[PDB]
RNA sequence: GGUGUCUUGGGUG
């Protein structure tokens, strides 16, 4: 519980190979992309988006 | 019948042809062993068939004598996880989980043991047409 | 300049040699006939009573895989382009299947011939399940015992093979060129001799084998293509070929339209 | 559960254009065309048609991902010719060739009947 | 379970040939000859019919429950 | 010469032997006979032999650090509880192991 | 979650720092993760069931930490053995070997497609190696398009001249390959190769893009070329079979002579070794060299069109032992370092007579995988494979314990701003890190 | 099932043995901690009553 | 007492990878909280890229305090450490 | 049935797949790099036998330790009008051009294993916690979280990412607030936040 | 407008290693001790032993993005049968009057010995090779 | 607005 613990904001699924991805790219399923989230502070450069 | 202890005292011929030494030259068929050290063999028993040493799961494998043994072990493990038709009354049973293949097919290459294992009556696979190619890089 | 030479022509298949066309054209035609020629297939099933051993979606998959006559399907509308909130009489064909076993011995087989066309945009010649003969029984669909019943109302719609294989008018389009490997597009694997170990093409006698004194030619391109279109009875072979050509024409016309009207 | 619809391969949305042209500034008189909702069937046909014109210097296409139904095509032409004009010329030529092919097939099929 | 309508590999209709195949096997013809006569020429279509196991006969033996 | 068993001090004395080059594969013996720096050298030699046996190559600095941690106190500190937990570090580190 | 977000990606067990790396997100359909295939080596992953975890940083500070410390391009070179850990693997390798052969030529249309496939192509079509009577490009030109400019590489393979009759070695001038088949020795993860050179001269970003450029070009070319393997690639002709069987018979005669010498008290002992242990060592030497010689014959029989030979020569899968075991002889089976023990009373199996020391009795498999093993040979090979499986299953726990103890022993050691290497107590372990 | 247990790294009882011929399958055994301890009867094996 | 005078600063003049990573993260977080931006923002809107732009022009108004193992420390402004 | 397991990487339609001159397209394309180092020769032999059996309309016998050989099977295959080693000339689906290499082609018996991706795919943003520890629960079925164990901590320490480690272990997990006595250092401080 | 004109007599041709590529050795007919080793495409320019090749080396074909040639334009290559483009990667100003030049024609290699007075002008960046007969 | 705990056995990586 202290040296290691279970954490939020994580995902897991089987991996596949993709010759058409860049080296530092990972393909993320849409369902996982929608289940996970990132909290983004509203600023005067991202308010419209 | 012989148990392990009695097996110590007997001399088993491997195949019914081994009971007599043959006098060949087939570049394809494997050389049945010379067995030259011993002048005259006095056999006491013969195997009914050497393939009977395998069990239920290993008997599905075609030509297991052309494989390295770890692959035979991996198949023995994986064939138990293969979707098929476990029973014909699966529709009147209520189990936690059940998987039934739509269109089970018997295998085109078959071992004699599967006649006794009912693998041709309740198959657990399908004969796909397979090419072996580096086609587009998505099969690496 | 393009030329066609039909070698065999029956209702289900046509075998023809195509010449004086680029290989890209022939392959585009093969792909279009396999994938983009519209047909009619059952796309929506409504179960009333299904007491057979088979599951509802098992039977639905089989019914979706039944070939239907699609001669007039081009005069029909895609169910996504009709103003009707629900498929109307003009963008869909409605079929009925009713089967029932009475008696306490024997098994009643449910065949595709038992499908009955009820509505559809008449008098268009679409919808009927394809029969080989007058006496054809069609495809096996299910089997029924005592008191087992099947009551199904299927909807058929217009689609192409890209969306789902059940809309493919073709089974296998055999396609080859250069039987003698004069162009050297392949390089034969061998153990002792590559000429003995490789079987001849079935169109080897249609072209002169290379002479031993001959040298390699670096100007020759592929020019003759031998292809055998087969159908499932939903469309005829000449209909499949002509509508594949027309579909390719209309795709090219769409491209031309977008180019001109983007100016 | 993550499988997209099988009709998004060919059905063009209303907010998605069929065709979009941008110029390649690196080399003179070149353009990059993105075809939406198409695949190798049109691409290879157009590419091998355009490759045989004298005034076309570069032509190529690719399908960057098999799971997305589009391709992108690079086409260059000589100074006088415009790549767009060569594209209509190629489309019209293939249309005429297909029409001739259909006519000859129909005549052959009628005689074979 | 029950004979597939189409051939998996190419899509030829094989679902209308199972009964003819059984009748051919009844009159003594061996499997290759029966598949030849039904005009199944590609080995994909042939293995569709040659490897089918008809399990619906076994499922139909349990009495209808209504 | 190679020999079964170990007696470094007495064999080193035997006349006819190069007394300045006799080596032992037991670095505890080296420590008892030759000191701690020779112990460090012997320890690195053994670890390099074990790793590079099969053609694997580990960069020098990592094994140098490992042998420097084991000989820093003046005596051989084993990589075990009995070695690690006799340090003067905090209680929470030792308990976490 | 959206495109280009940095996320930490991870596979267990996490044996080293390159098992957890930061990736940019690309959203895709289906429920499976997608990985470029060159990063499967540091993860030790493959695509037969494996699963990996994805962790999303929840602030801007952790995003910056991931993108500036854990990103994949930054981990190409490892400090474990100061060599790259990511290389070119599988088809991209085999395909580049086939594509950069001297007699590989490409026409204008495939050249144009391949050029357009390179993401970093500058839009200039290189002149063809042949201009008349027909423009043809060689595969070396198309691969040189992928390599960045300003790259020089030089390698000598068995003392080859600058004219390289075998096309071995390597010479790269200004990023262009002059000669040399490109295989594992050039684009593998070994040190001194092309990947290490581009990493050291151009940086991690350009080196990361090199993987993609080479992968795309070679994958397109191999898609339109093709590569396969069949049962015929493991079959040797009759003369090589005669050579192999003659070598095996010669080794059986040698073993019988050693047996006669041992039985008539004529064997020459070895230091620190018993007469029986000397006998066993000599027999094992003889039979191992027998298998190696038969394998050498089989390898020499293989043509340059043999697909197994192409895979081995590329260095992308398989080795000489694989060819030997598939085509010539499986050879001798070992259980716990020794030959097959007399598990029965004075014999290995009950189909042999007592005290039979011949190679067949104690686990020599004379056949190849193509020919098929006999039941006795099958059982002995099964015993050996079982030994391997037990070892694999049982040693991983000792190894994990050892690594845990090492980590706990060394966890508190850091390089400090004065250069020293100290533990948590502040005690000095080294006055300068690595002594350099 | 042989009840040796995983407490102990003795690889000897996990090993395929010469006397196993004809009695237990030489290939079918679980991977991991049950390797060699869980055995499977050969097709013609039989247990005395 | 523990601060070191600007003359006897004997640590490296180069921004390390960890210092660079943390400086960029902190500046990005600050800018995302509607802090003023010193560089001219032309095209980019991502706070991390803006922070990178500020870092390159030596215009990040932060200080790295490098603690030594004896507890003392040296102070270095971001604009005077050297960025590669 | 020869230890050759794998997952589907992609799917292609009928017109995109490579075809032989008879118009046959494969159901399945596996990679050649799985044969050499694994030495599953029985896989190839069984593909050849299955091809012959399907062409001649019977079932091949693959019982181990029989007198069957590859040469006899190849003789049969060549007598049936096919390349005796199971190679075929196939064409590229995208372009119709011949492939420069020939492809080992034929039927093989495959199995549908119980491991599907849709039974494994799991994501969690926030969810139920444990009663005792207040940490994410364990289990895909319970909408749990993934364990960031000790070796993951070792890898983050090697990377030097201290902030990420602190954020994993605190804000993505059981973060809490307590009040301590500045004098006695016990968490025995009674706090009434609404009364300050 | 050419850098090195000469006629060569082909001595040996060892196809051996390759199928579309053969390496040839030839001494100049007019000035012996001038050796030429060259890899050539068999299918584009087949060569037999003892044949006679007119070999030219030039730095240009005139009298940066390659485009297919028109019929209407003319170049130096119009009078030859086999034209290749290559990169000089080694100029061996070696022994007394042994001068070796190394050219890579996209991986097809060439070596040319001879006196300094013949190959002095062959010290270029890129070289064309042209062949007749 | 709040979907509980521990052991045994069989697998996947
Ligand atoms: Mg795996
Ligand atoms: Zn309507
Ligand atoms: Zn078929
Ligand atoms: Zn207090």
């Amino acid at each position: 519980n202290l040296m290691g613990k279970r954490v939020d904001f994580s995902a897991r699924t089987v991996i596949s190979g993709d010759p058409n991805l860049e080296l530092d790219q990972v393909g993320v399923p849409i369902s996982i992309a929608k289940t996970l989230s990132y909290p983004e502070t509203v600023t005067q450069y991202n308010i419209h988006r | 019948y012989v148990d392990g202890e009695e097996e110590e005292t007997i001399m088993i011929a491997m195949t019914p042809e081994d009971l007599q030494t043959r006098s060949l030259n087939d570049t394809a068929k494997r050389i049945k062993p010379e067995m030259s050290t011993s002048s005259h063999h006095t056999f006491t028993h013969c195997e009914i068939h050497p393939s009977m040493i395998l069990g239920v799961a290993a008997s599905i494998i075609p030509f297991p004598d052309h494989n390295q043994s770890p692959r035979n072990t991996y198949q023995s493990a994986m064939g138990k996880q293969a979707m098929g038709v476990f029973l014909t009354n699966y529709n009147v049973r209520m189990d936690t989980m059940a998987n039934i293949l739509y269109y089970p097919q018997k295998p085109l290459a078959k071992t004699q043991a599967m006649e006794y294992l009912k693998f041709r009556e309740l198959p657990a696979g399908q004969n796909a047409i397979v090419a072996i190619a580096c086609y587009s890089g998505y099969n690496q | 300049e393009p030329k066609v030479n039909i070698i065999n022509a029956q209702d289900d298949e046509v075998e023809l040699m195509l010449s004086d066309v680029n290989l890209s054209l022939a392959n585009s035609l093969r792909r279009t006939m396999l994938a983009e020629v519209p047909t009619l297939a059952i796309d929506l099933v409504e179960i009333k009573m299904n007491t057979s051993v088979l599951a509802d979606e098992f039977i639905s998959h089989r019914l979706g895989l039944i070939p239907l006559v699609s001669e007039d399907v081009e005069e029909m509308k895609y169910s996504r382009d009709c103003t009707c909130e629900d498929y109307c009489d003009e963008c869909s064909v409605v079929l009925e299947l009713s089967a029932r076993h009475e008696g306490e011995e024997g098994t009643t087989d449910v065949y595709s011939s038992s499908l009955i066309k009820v509505s559809g945009p008449g008098n268009l010649n679409v919808g009927e399940p394809v029969r080989r003969d007058d006496y054809d029984q069609g495809i096996l669909l299910c089997k029924l015992r005592n008191h087992q019943e099947l009551n199904i109302r299927c909807i058929a719609k217009k689609g192409i093979a890209k969306e789902h294989a059940k809309w493919s008018p073709c089974s296998a389009i055999a396609f080859e060129y250069d039987p003698h490997n004069k162009l050297k597009h392949t390089d034969f694997w061998f153990e002792v001799d590559a000429k003995k170990e490789w079987p001849d093409s079935k169109y080897a006698t249609w072209e002169e084998p290379p002479k031993p004194g001959e040298v390699f030619d670096y100007k020759a391109k592929p020019n003759r293509f031998y292809m055998t279109v087969e159908t499932t009875g939903s469309l005829k072979a000449n209909q499949v070929f002509s509508r594949g050509i027309k579909t390719l024409q209309e795709k090219l016309a769409n491209v031309l339209f977008e180019l001109e009207n983007s100016r | 559960m993550n499988a997209p619809d099988r009709f998004e391969l060919f059905i063009l949305p209303d907010d998605v254009p069929k065709l979009k042209i941008t110029p390649d500034s690196r080399v003179p008189n070149c353009i990059i065309i993105k075809f939406e909702r198409e695949d190798h069937t049109l691409a290879n046909l157009l590419r091998e048609e355009l490759a045989l014109y004298p005034d076309v210097t570069f032509v190529a296409y690719k399908v960057e991902h098999p799971l997305f139904a589009n391709f992108v095509m690079r086409l260059q032409t000589e100074e006088g010719t415009r790549p767009k004009q060569a594209l209509e010329r190629a489309c019209a030529s293939i249309i005429n060739k297909l029409k001739t092919l259909d006519h000859k097939f129909n005549e052959e099929w009628n005689i074979k009947n | 379970m029950i004979i597939p309508v189409r051939c998996f590999s190419c899509g030829k209709v094989v679902g209308d040939k199972w009964d003819a195949y059984l009748r051919l096997l009844e009159e003594g013809k061996q499997e290759g000859d029966a598949l030849d006569e039904l005009k199944l020429k590609r080995y994909c279509c042939r293995r569709m019919v040659l490897t089918h196991v008809d399990l619906i006969e076994k499922f139909l033996r349990y009495n209808p429950l209504e | 010469l190679e020999t079964d068993g170990i007696n470094l001090a007495e064999v080193m004395a035997v006349p006819g032997v190069d007394s300045s080059r006799t080596y032992s594969n037991s670095f505890v013996e080296i420590l008892s006979v030759l000191g701690i720096e020779a112990t460090r050298s012997s320890l690195y030699k053994e670890i390099l032999n074990v790793i590079a046996f099969d053609g694997s190559y580990v960069n020098y600095r990592h094994m140098a650090l490992l042998v420097d941690v084991m000989t820093s106190r003046g005596y051989l500190m084993a990589i075990t509880r009995h070695g690690i937990n006799r340090a003067d570090t905090g209680a929470l580190m030792r308990c976490s192991f | 979650l959206m495109d280009d977000d940095p996320v930490l990606f991870n596979r267990q067990p996490s044996l080293h720092k390159m098992s957890m790396m930061a990736h940019r997100v690309k959203v895709m359909p289906y429920s499976t993760f997608r990985l470029n295939l060159s990063v499967t080596s540091p993860y030790n992953a493959d695509f037969d069931g494996d699963e990996m975890n994805l962790h999303v940083p929840q602030s801007e500070e952790t995003r910056a930490e991931l993108s500036q410390l854990c990103a994949v391009p930054l981990q190409i070179v490892s400090p474990q053995s100061n060599k790259p850990v990511m290389g070119i693997v599988q088809d991209t390798l085999c395909g580049v070997r086939k594509m950069t052969l001297r007699d590989t030529f490409i026409e204008y249309e495939q050249v144009m497609n391949m050029l357009f496939w390179v993401p970093s192509w500058d839009g200039v079509v290189p002149q063809p190696a042949i201009l008349k009577p027909k423009p043809l490009w060689t595969g070396k030109q198309l691969l040189s398009i992928a390599i960045p400019s300003g790259i020089h590489l030089q390698r000598t393979d068995g003392g080859n001249s600058l004219l390289s009759p075998k096309d071995n070695g390597m010479l790269i001038v200004d990023g262009k390959v002059m000669f040399g088949v490109v295989d594992k020795k050039t684009v593998g993860s070994g040190g001194g190769g092309l990947i290490h050179t581009v990493m050291r001269e151009k940086g991690p970003k350009i080196c990361a893009e090199l993987f993609g450029n080479i992968q795309k070009v070679v994958n397109y070319w191999l898609l339109h070329n093709g590569f396969s393997i069949g049962i015929g690639d493991a079959i040797a002709d009759a003369s090589t079979m005669k050579e192999i069987t003659h070598a095996i018979s010669s080794a059986k005669e040698q073993v019988q002579e050693i047996i006669y010498k041992a039985q008539h008290n004529e064997l020459e002992l070895k230091p620190g070794m018993t007469l029986r242990e000397s006998f066993e060592g000599e027999v094992s030497r003889t039979l191992n060299d027998a298998r190696d010689s038969a394998g050498r014959s089989a390898e020499m029989n293989l043509k340059d069109l043999n697909n197994v030979k192409q895979m081995v020569s590329a260095g992308s899968k398989g080795s000489f032992i694989n060819i030997a075991q598939m085509s010539a002889c499986v050879g001798q089976q070992m259980v716990e370092g020794k030959r097959i023990a007399f598990g029965f009373a004075d014999r290995s199996l009950p189909h042999f007579t007592k005290d039979d020391f011949s190679p067949e009795s104690k686990g020599f498999v004379e056949n190849s995988y193509l020919r098929g093993l006999t039941p006795q040979e099958f059982f002995f090979h099964a015993m050996a494979g079982r030994e391997g499986l037990i070892d694999t299953a049982v040693k991983t726990a000792e190894t994990g314990y050892i690594q845990r103890r090492l980590v706990k022993a060394l966890e508190d050691i850091m390089v400090h701003y004065d250069g020293t290497t100290r533990n948590s107590l502040g005690d000095i372990i080294q006055f300068l890190y690595g002594e350099d | 099932n042989t009840p040796i247990g995983r407490d102990g790294k003795l690889a000897k009882p996990r090993q395929l043995h010469n006397t196993h011929w004809g009695l237990v399958c030489p290939a079918e055994t679980p991977e991991g901690q049950a390797c060699g301890l869980v055995k499977n009867l050969s097709l013609l094996s039989g247990i005395s009553i | 007492e523990l601060a070191i005078l600007k003359e006897e600063r004997t640590t490296t003049p180069y921004l390390t990878k960890y210092e660079r990573a943390r400086i960029l993260g902190t500046r990005a977080l600050q800018i995302s909280m509607n802090a003023p931006v010193l560089v001219d923002i032309e095209g980019e809107t991502d706070p991390l890229q803006i922070a990178m732009k500020e870092l390159s022009q030596r215009k990040i108004p932060l200080v790295i305090r490098r603690y030594l193992p004896d507890g003392s420390y040296e102070d270095w402004g971001c604009d005077e450490l050297i960025v590669d | 049935r020869h230890g050759q397991k794998g997952t589907i990487g992609v799917t292609y339609r009928h017109e995109d797949m490579p075809f032989s001159a008879e118009g046959i397209v494969p159901d399945l394309i596996i990679n050649p790099h799985a044969i050499p180092s694994r030495m599953t020769v029985a896989h190839l032999i069984e593909c050849l036998l299955s091809k012959v059996g399907s062409i001649r309309g019977y079932e091949g016998d693959a019982t181990p330790f029989t007198d069957l050989t590859v040469d006899a099977v190849s003789n049969l295959l060549r007598d049936n009008g096919y390349q005796s080693r199971g190679f075929e000339v196939m064409y590229n689906g995208h372009t119709g051009k011949k492939l420069m290499a020939q492809v080992f082609f034929g039927p093989t018996y495959y199995q549908r294993l119980r491991h599907m991706v849709d039974d494994k795919i799991h994501a969690r943003a926030r969810g139920p916690v444990q009663v005792l520890t207040r940490q994410p629960v364990e289990g895909r079925s319970r909408d749990g979280g993934l364990r960031f164990g000790e070796m993951e901590r070792d890898c983050m320490i090697a990377h030097g990412a201290a902030g990420f480690l602190k954020e994993r272990l605190m804000e993505a997990s059981d973060a809490f607030r307590v009040h301590v006595c500045g004098i006695c250092g016990l968490m025995s401080v009674i706090a009434n936040l609404k009364k300050n | 407008s050419a850098l090195f004109d000469d006629i060569f007599t082909v001595q040996t041709v060892d196809n051996g290693r390759y199928n579309k590529v053969s390496r040839i050795i030839g001494i100049s007919t007019t000035n012996s001790a001038i050796k030429l080793t060259l890899d050539i495409n068999n299918e584009m320019f087949p060569v037999s032993q003892d044949d006679s090749l007119t070999v030219t080396l030039a730095n240009s074909l005139s009298l940066k993005s390659w485009r297919p040639p028109k019929p209407t334009d003319k170049s130096l290559a119009d009078d030859y049968d086999y034209v290749m483009f290559g990169t000089v990667y080694k100029f061996e100003e070696g022994d007394e009057d042994k001068i070796k030049v190394y050219v890579s024609f996209g991986g097809l290699l060439m070596c040319l010995e001879g006196g300094y007075k013949s190959l002095a002008s062959l010290k270029q960046d890129n070289l064309y090779i042209l062949i007749r007969r």
